[PDB]
């Protein structure tokens, strides 16, 4: 309803606006990121609606630089401005320190454009409303490998295993039953699509999910279909 | 009601239940103690993480050499005002090539965020800092709130649960002037163990701290940092 | 209908049922929160502005308490209603009599001096984001063609020339007094204009003037600077005025 | 301020523009205009409600609007929005011809006020016109033309169709007598006098226009007294036979 | 200028304001995409065939490239702005990066432009939702379908408006590689589409088709009445076969 | 009843309800109380001290708006510190344009228009401060100027805003301040702060004090230490007795 | 503050907009006002009654010049009117500016009328309370206009505004005669008003207004006195 | 010498209840011919029309944008213009552009709408407008065509000898001009009707 402010402060010091939208992120697909030593492996249920769409064009996991990528979750359409400022924030910072951007600075400057929105004193080209999308960076810097999320409030934390989207509860739950630090990339990767298989409602397959992985060796990678054949079968 | 949804609005008892409420983000957020002696400034903050499995999120920032804060409430707008605080201090050594005084720091800041409580569409920040600082006037303690005032302090504590961190504080306040740096530090630990839940205690992961002083810039000290600082600290009732 | 309302016509200037504008009638009425009340007569070569002078507290510095303002040194005016409304009325006024003399080479007439404020006081009636100000203005000065000059303008944006006029809370039966004393008569020379404007106020208010308790501004066409009186002159009004 | 703003570019709970539907509503109870399309000419014919018998008359008409050398409009719906939108479709045209130096073709007008209409519709926070135009203009890309546009920005094209008070049974009735392909101008002008004849007649209350091309050359011209008083007598006559055949 | 925060989160993490726009889609009349192996078939309802209109002037079929053709459902005026923003974009592609634009690409800006509106100060979303078909520049034909939050998606074929979901349904059904072998299979499968939603018969269907090389073609009504002939008497054999 | 939420809509009174809600929140503040005598301008505050952890001196409510102009605050003290930035910034560019020491009436009158601004609109909402301005010159003499939400200024003899302003109005009506001078009006300020401030309800509070005078030479100035010492010693033994 | 940017005059479900109804309720309050259009002039007449004797009558005009060849009268708000004045004035001599040429009537009452347009679709504003009778002499000819607070505008022979205008208007019905030179269109007018005003009229009481070939000028107390002798 | 740099002339003149403008018909750019039929006499209305000479594209910029300001002057007024105002409305047109003045300087010939009396009337390139009584000239050969009208010029010519007179006027002028010439067009403007005539003149 119109009755507030998109600024409004409710009695409990919540904004009203974030805290609907951080509702909104409870019913995005679920999307989990591990980091270990040897990397940081991403992984998302697509939620295929229909055996007429294309798999391949649900775009969940998204090369943000060769050393970073991004899944998400939430209002798909909403993360694509902020996926733009973050291409355009480490191409930006290549272009004047001729060096890579690392993952906790790209989330920073993502993160700053959280609460830019407002309706007074706001010039043409301002967002009236907060982001209804949460992200999960995973990226490789000198700092190794590292796994950030951030929400639509602008909080954005390190992770070593984070799960968001629907079944977040679940998956965070399982997550911390099978994380530790010294696990393997390998090991990673199964235990987030044994997951995922767990709380997705439809049967994983190889057209169904997306998983990408980075690390320090190779750039950000997203598995083909045969890879997450061989990496489904061993399930 | 009809009152407490703009900052333009009075209440018919004078109040503005916007700022209250920011006040109530502020009242939120993890504990952070500030405390000082003749030659230090410290910030103890407790930060809190969100899972098991996630960092702890940061407390202390950078702002200048000699000046560093503690943030409680919303830490988007905290990064907001810790950019505008980097950005006097930075103007402050471009034109008159000396550090900004502490208490100038804090006029502006005070200046800033009282702005928007009297614009409609509007709102306050919804963040508290803490303001430790060093300067010719030796070290000092500030506090701002949401409401855009701000104290003075010989010591202070904000945040959740931090009225038993106030408490510590008033009773032993009177021993802060002539302390070192390391009974100095104990104390601030103590007042925020205090904030602490009997099931929780201070850890060299849920503790941050950060010092400055006469010949120390401000320093923010992390994870194992931390360890000769909590080695002395004794056990709690 | 008959004090009808829709929708928010009586929280902004925008049109009830009847045409009316609810805001501006409410401003009306604020004008007479301040509690006093001020009267304009107009005599043959001057033209002069009585009105209350109230200090209730001791502690106040007398001298800045006033309702009579100069606008130019031949226009002065005296301002009922809320104070702050008046000032910034009277800082408006000001603005606009100095900005004519340097645009245009002569002084502003008082007519047009009044119209200029009522068009500003329009403007607030037809714009929903501002209020109306809560205070009337009465000017007197001396034009060297029509003679003495008493005008009037309100929030309403609606102004005229008087022959003799009040505004306050005693508004109704200033006009009153004032209708039976211009009806019996007009021609009144400078005491008798300064007597007939300190009895309406006396009757309105039913008191007997200290010289401490009105403030007095007269122009003339022997002086037509804006003059205000000073106590000596008011007691010797008053004292003339209880001898008959 | 939220408190008094009317939001009138937001959808409804059904998906649905309250603001453009009362618009239209308005538009509903205006004075009756028909356009028809012939072969060799189109004609508008608009019911006159200003009918007061102190009323001057000093203008080409009181409700066609001439566009340009090649068009001309009728408005149905709010006076002073259609003189707004009159007024912006002239000068679309001109500004078109200056660029081009051709005259603006019939469509591309029309398109053009509406994307002013549906820009009201979507942003902006005003009210939208309550206008309805039926425009009839000749250009060398489709030849003679009849288009209708209203307060939505929807327009569409037409070989008969009218707007304002009755327009659904005028729409029936030209169903009905309607031969697409097979219209004169003398035969539309029937027509139309048949149609504002049910839906509503007598000379001083309608004025009628037709555009017609005589010399490579565009000619727009509103009906005199004389003619319109003949085509109502033609038209009475005829039904009298009507009648009495039966 | 007006700067209200139209679209704006309710309590759930619903915007309200997308999905009006989207009832508003739901109320256009169903428009349908095939994607075939060396063409893209599009049909629309042409609903509500008044004899008198021109039809020409109210064609929910256009071209917004030489390769890239768009059909709609919603707020036709809506449509007609985001129409006209494409076929700018997709002129200034061509003159910027000296090539035609793919499908998916002004697909990405036609998305992107509809999402922008729902979070700016000041404006309503726009109630349309698109089928945009083509083919890339190395042939490969393209069906993408847009909505008005700014999602998109490919797919192989699809329908949006009213009764999208009994069509999408026939389709599920009916879109098997045998069925899309060759052009005149495409375009029955949409002219059957249609037909199971439409009100009676092919007057009510205006039908487009883009091969692979070629501009946007209209089908007339007669071409149209002769497909929908052979699909009846197709019908009626296989019913007699099932009897 | 809908009439009281914006400061552009007058009730069907004629009153405009959000300047009065913005004065009770000057009046539920502790009291400030300025004195004009012969020679210049007392000031006296009682800063309420909400708590031990807080340095002597924070929150000032005094001011120094310009070498000869000290200004003394009511109300929310972040909306006062906003008023005293803008009075500073009126002296300042009056000495720029004018070339010299703007006069306190004048200032007084261009900060009360400025706060009046702010009683006219839906955009903004009426500040909450009431504050006192004082001033000595040669060429004026003594000046106190009080400005209260509705941007109404009036000059005094003697002002006391906040919630124990009419006590203090009847203690400081006792005093012959016309033919006092600052030494003895230290003093008396001193009592009266002592003797309305609540000693149950307000808990402890700090006395501030600063004056403008021939004996500061047209200089506005924080009380000198010995001399506040002596009249707190001064209120203290009249509060006893 | 900065003005609303959205509309105060909207549409309601009937179609109406009910802004512009209830500011014509404000010009169907206002004083009686009458035009007569003449073979060779018009004729503006207007109720002028002041509350009280104090009025200065003669310091505030209600039948205004536009230009030397185009005057006006109103039925509604004061102020709104002197507002549409200074507007009025300010076109007619920028058209001036432009074309070197008088103002034509059609043409100032079509841009006045599109000034009011805009009071009822811009943010923030209320429409114009008034209704304008603007009388004009061009090409040997004589001009009377209506325009209204929706911005809609008029041609008329003969017309009245304000209090008891449906009456006035069967009145000039009656009365109203094309052929009628301009005396006995200034006499017809004030019988109108006579029809409608309370206590007895004086020149004092009437504001009265004639364009002709020479142009538009407010007659004076003493000829408004002959006329109302005559009429007698 | 901007002026000079496409050449040109213009020239109108007044009859008894006519009146006559000619233009010559050479379109180059300096001492190059580049066309033989450049237009620079355009109708404004039935029996009103602007000749133009200067720089070439501001000759056909000003038609253009007179055009368009004329034909939303008659769609809104609803009558033709009058000459008078069109030299008005030509005036304000150029002087908007006082320091970034259009290069042309228009001549005006027309009969009144209504009553059908002559006009003539000439402006300079900032839109000073100047009315005469017996002829107006523009162009790069303006002291030939000066000495030529003055010459023959005479009051009340009916339109044969007004046609013969400015005729005469122009081909003689313009021979005497290296960059004027090419073909003289002349428009006689009459009550019932407009003669156009193209003049045998010198291809040199």
């Amino acid at each position: 309803e119109y009755d507030r402010g998109v600024n409004t402060f409710s009695p409990e010091g919540r904004l009203f606006q974030v805290e609907y939208a951080i509702e909104a992120i409870k019913l995005g697909s679920t999307a989990i990121g591990i980091q270990t030593s040897e990397g940081v492996c991403l992984a998302v249920e697509k939620r295929i609606t229909s055996p007429l769409m294309e798999p391949s064009s649900i775009e969940k996991i998204v090369e943000i630089d060769a050393h970073i990528g991004c899944a998400m979750s939430g209002l798909i359409a909403d993360a694509k401005t902020l996926i733009d400022k973050a291409r355009v924030e480490t191409q930006n910072h290549w272009f004047t320190y001729n060096e890579t951007m690392t993952v906790e600075s790209v989330t920073q400057a993502v993160s700053n454009l959280a609460l830019q929105f407002g309706e007074e004193d706001a010039d043409p080209g301002a967002m009236s409303r907060p982001f209804g999308v949460a992200l999960l960076f995973g990226g490789v810097d000198e700092k190794g490998p590292q796994l950030f999320h951030m929400d639509p409030s602008g909080t954005f934390v390190q992770c070593d295993a984070r799960a968001i989207g629907s079944a977040s509860e679940g998956a965070q739950s399982s997550l911390q039953e099978v994380y530790h630090k010294s696990m393997t990339l390998k090991e990673a990767i199964k235990s987030s699509l044994i997951i995922l298989k767990q709380v997705m409602e439809e049967k994983l397959n190889a057209t169904n999910i997306e998983l990408a992985t980075v690390q320090p060796g190779q750039n950000f990678h997203m598995f083909t279909k045969e890879e997450l054949e061989e990496v489904i079968k061993d399930i | 009601n009809q009152y407490d949804n703009d900052v333009t609005v009075w209440s018919p008892q004078g109040r503005i239940h916007q700022i209250e409420y920011a006040m109530e983000a502020v009242k939120q957020g993890s504990a952070t103690v500030g405390l000082k002696s003749k030659t230090h400034a410290v910030l103890v903050a407790l930060k809190r993480a969100q899972s098991e499995l996630a960092a702890h999120q940061k407390k202390i920032l950078h702002v200048d050499n000699h000046i560093g804060i503690s943030i409680a409430g919303l830490t988007a707008d905290a990064r907001l005002l810790c950019n505008f605080m980097r950005q006097e201090c930075l103007d402050s050594r471009f034109v008159f090539d000396r550090p900004l005084p502490v208490s100038r720091l804090v006029s502006l800041i005070g200046s800033k965020t009282q702005i928007p409580t009297q614009r409609y569409g509007r709102r306050p920040y919804g963040v508290g800092l803490l303001i430790a600082g060093y300067d010719d006037m030796g070290p000092h303690i500030f506090q701002t709130c949401p409401s855009a005032n701000y104290f003075d302090c010989r010591a202070m504590s904000i945040g959740a649960r931090s009225q038993s961190a106030r408490t510590y504080l008033e009773r032993h306040m009177s021993e802060f002037m002539e302390c070192n740096l390391n009974e100095l530090v104990k104390h601030g630990l103590r007042a925020l163990r205090e904030t602490l839940p009997a099931e929780q205690d201070l850890t060299t992961k849920n503790v941050s701290i950060g010092i400055v002083g006469k010949d120390l810039e401000f320093t923010i000290y992390d994870d194992d940092d931390v360890s000769p600082f909590l080695e002395g600290l004794e056990e709690r009732p | 209908s008959r004090g009808s309302s829709a929708g928010f016509d009586r929280h902004i200037t925008i049109f009830s049922p009847e045409g009316r504008l609810y805001q501006v009638e409410y401003a009306f009425k604020a004008i007479n929160q301040g509690g006093l009340t001020s009267v304009a007569v107009r005599g043959k070569d001057c033209a002069v502005i009585v009105t209350q002078k109230k200090v209730p507290d001791k502690l106040l510095d007398s001298s800045t308490v006033t309702h009579l303002f100069k606008i130019t040194e031949n226009i002065g005016c005296v301002m009922t209603g809320m104070t702050a409304d008046s000032r910034s009325q009277v800082q408006r006024a000001r603005y606009e009599a100095a900005n004519w003399k340097y645009k245009y080479g002569y002084e502003i007439p008082v007519d047009m001096l009044c119209k200029r404020i009522a068009d500003i006081s329009q403007v607030y009636t037809q714009n929903a984001e501002m209020r109306p100000l809560g205070c009337c203005m009465i000017l007197i000065g001396i034009d060297e063609e029509q003679g003495p000059q008493v005008y009037k303008c309100d929030p309403a944006g609606y102004y005229c020339g008087f022959k003799a006029t009040a505004a306050g809370v005693k508004q109704t039966e200033s006009t009153s007094f004032l209708e039976k004393k211009v009806k019996k008569k007009f021609d009144w020379t400078f005491e008798q204009t300064v007597e007939t404007a300190i009895t309406c106020l006396s009757t309105v208010l039913s008191i007997d003037f200290k010289p401490s308790e009105i403030e007095v501004g007269v122009v003339t066409v022997e002086n037509p600077k804006f003059r205000i009186l000073t106590e000596a002159e008011i007691d010797a009004h008053l004292v003339a005025l209880a001898e008959r | 301020s939220r408190r008094y703003d009317s939001r009138t570019t937001i959808f409804s709970p059904e998906g649905r523009l309250y603001q453009v539907e009362y618009a239209m509503e308005a538009i509903g109870h205006a004075g009756t205009c028909l356009g028809i399309l012939a072969n060799d000419g189109v004609l508008l014919a608009a019911e006159r409600r200003n009918i007061h018998k102190l009323l001057d008359e000093v203008f080409f008409s009181e409700k066609i609007y001439k566009l340009n050398e090649d068009m001309a409009c009728s408005v149905a719906g709010i006076t002073s929005d259609a003189n707004v939108l009159t007024n912006e479709l002239r000068l679309i045209a001109q500004r078109y011809l200056l660029q081009y130096q051709e005259p603006i073709p019939c469509e591309q007008l029309v398109t053009a006020l509406c994307d002013i209409k549906q820009a009201y519709t979507q942003f902006g926070g005003k009210r939208p016109f309550g206008v309805s135009l039926l425009y009839i203009g000749w250009d060398k890309h489709y030849g003679f033309q009849l288009y209708q546009s209203d307060p939505s920005g929807n327009y569409g094209g037409w070989k008969a169709t009218c707007i304002g008070n009755n327009s659904a049974a005028a729409v029936s009735m030209l169903k009905q007598d309607y031969k697409e392909g097979e219209m004169t101008l003398k035969s539309a002008l029937a027509l139309a006098i048949k149609v504002l004849n049910k839906t509503m007649l007598s000379a001083e209350k309608v004025e009628i226009a037709t555009l017609t091309r005589e010399n490579g050359k565009t000619v727009i011209r509103v009906l005199k007294q004389k003619e319109v008083e003949q085509l109502i007598k033609k038209h009475e006559e005829e039904e009298a036979k009507a009648e009495r055949e039966k | 200028s007006y700067d209200r925060a139209i679209t704006v989160f309710s309590p759930d993490g619903h915007l309200f304001q997308v999905e009006y726009a989207q009832e508003a889609v739901k109320k256009g009349s169903t428009a349908v995409g095939v994607r075939g192996r060396d063409i893209v078939v599009l049909g629309v309802e042409k609903k509500s065939v008044a004899k008198l209109q021109d039809e020409r002037t109210v064609r929910k079929i256009c071209a917004l490239d030489d390769n890239v053709c768009m059909a709609f459902a919603g707020l036709t005026a809506d449509a007609r702005i985001v129409i006209n923003r494409a076929r700018v974009e997709c002129q200034s592609h061509r003159l910027t990066v000296e090539d035609p634009v793919t499908v998916e690409y002004i697909t990405r800006y036609i998305a992107s432009l509809k999402q922008r509106y729902t979070q700016s100060n000041g404006r309503r979303p726009f109630g349309i939702s698109a089928l945009i078909v083509g083919f890339d520049f190395d042939g490969t034909p393209r069906l993408y379908q847009t909505d008005p939050s700014g999602t998109y998606h490919a797919w192989k074929a699809n329908a949006i408006g009213r009764g999208a979901k009994s069509v999408r349904e026939f389709l599920e059904k009916n879109y098997t590689d045998e069925a899309i072998e060759t052009d005149d299979l495409t375009i029955k499968l949409v002219i059957k589409a249609l037909l199971e939603v439409v009100q009676s018969g092919g007057k009510n269907i205006e039908l487009a088709v883009m091969r692979r090389d070629q501009s946007l073609k209209i089908l007339n009504p007669e071409e149209i009445e002769k497909y929908v002939a052979e699909i009846e008497k197709e019908k009626e054999e296989n019913e007699k076969k099932k009897q | 009843t809908g009439y009281d939420l914006s400061a552009s809509t007058f009730s069907p009174d004629g009153r405009v309800f959000q300047v009065e809600y913005a004065m009770k929140a000057v009046e539920n503040s502790s009291t400030a109380i300025g004195i004009r005598c012969k020679d210049g301008v007392v000031f006296g505050v009682e800063k309420l001290v909400l708590s031990k952890l807080y340095e002597e001196g924070s929150n000032k409510r005094l001011f120094n708006v310009d070498r000869h102009v000290g200004m003394a605050v009511a109300g929310l003290l972040a909306d006062a510190r906003s008023l005293a930035d803008i009075a500073r910034e009126e002296a300042s560019n009056f000495r720029s344009n004018f070339g010299y020491n703007i006069p306190l009436k004048h200032l007084a009158d261009r900060v009360a228009m400025y706060v009046h601004a702010y009683t006219l609109y839906s955009a903004v909402r009426p500040f909450g401060c009431s504050f006192m301005l004082g001033s000595y010159s040669v060429n004026d003499g003594a000046q106190l100027y009080m400005i209260d939400p509705s941007g109404v200024s009036y000059g005094y003899w003697g002002c006391a805003i906040g919630k124990a302003r009419q006590a203090a109005k009847t203690e400081i009506e006792k005093l012959q301040m016309k033919e006092m001078t600052c030494r003895d009006i230290v003093k008396e300020v001193a009592k009266i702060i002592y003797i309305v401030h609540d000693e149950v309800k307000d808990k402890a509070f700090e006395l501030e004090l600063s004056w403008v005078g021939e004996l500061t030479n047209g200089r506005h100035e924080i009380v000198p230490k010995d001399i506040r010492e002596e009249a707190e010693k001064y209120a203290k033994e009249s509060l006893k007795e | 503050e900065r003005g609303y940017s959205f509309s105060l005059t909207t549409f309601s479900p009937s179609g109406k907009l009910v802004q512009i109804e209830y500011a014509l309720a404000a010009v169907a309050g206002g004083a009686p006002s009458v035009g007569i259009k003449a073979a060779n002039g018009v004729v503006l007449a207007t109720e002028k009654k002041q509350k009280s004797i104090l009025y200065d009558e003669r310091s505030v005009h209600k039948v205004e010049p536009i230009t030397k060849h185009i005057g006006l009268v109103y039925s509604g708000m004061g102020p709104d009117y002197r507002v549409l004045v200074h507007r009025a004035r300010k076109l007619a001599q920028q058209y001036y500016l432009v074309y070197q040429e008088p103002i034509p009537t059609a043409q100032l009452v079509q841009r006045v009328a599109s000034v009011m347009q805009e009071y009822t679709q811009s943010g923030g504003v209320r429409p114009f309370g008034v209704s304008l009778l603007i009388c004009g002499w061009n090409e040997g000819r004589p001009y009377l206009f209506q325009s209204d607070p929706s911005g809609a505008y008029f041609a008329w022979k003969a017309t009245a505004m304000g209090k008891n205008y449906v009456n006035g208007k069967t009145f000039l019905e009656k009365r109203y005669n094309e052929d009628l030179e301009l005396e006995d269109a200034i006499h017809t007018a004030i019988l109108t008003l006579k029809e409608s005003f309370e206590g007895q009229m004086t020149e004092d009481n009437i504001e009265v207004g004639i364009c002709n070939e020479a142009g538009f000028r407010r007659l004076t107390p003493t000829e408004v006195k002959d006329y109302l002798a005559a009429i007698a | 010498s901007i002026m000079s740099y496409n050449g040109g002339a213009v020239m109108a003149m007044k009859g008894k209840n006519c009146v006559a403008i000619a233009a010559d018909r050479r379109f180059g750019i300096q001492a190059q011919m580049v066309t033989t039929d450049f237009q620079k006499i355009f109708p404004m209305g039935d029996r009103l029309y602007i000749g133009l000479a200067g720089l070439a594209t501001d000759v056909q910029t000003v038609a253009q944008r007179l055009k368009f300001r004329l034909n939303l002057y008659e769609l809104k007024e609803g009558r033709q213009i009058k000459p008078y105002t069109l030299m008005s409305m030509v005036a304000n047109l150029l002087y908007e552009k006082r320091f970034g003045p259009y290069y042309t300087e228009p001549v005006i010939a027309g009969l009144d709408p209504k009553t059908f009396k002559p006009f003539i009337c000439s402006l300079d390139l900032i839109g000073c407008p100047m009315v005469t009584d017996d002829f107006v000239v523009s162009g790069t050969c303006a002291e030939q065509m000066y000495g030529m009208c003055e010459s023959l010029w005479e009051p009340n010519m009916d339109p044969d000898h007004l046609f013969e007179t400015i005729s005469q006027a122009m081909l003689n002028a313009v021979d005497r001009d290296a960059v004027s010439g090419m073909g003289v067009i002349v428009h006689i403007i009459e009550k019932d009707k407009i003669t156009t005539r193209t003049l045998k003149a010198r291809m040199d």
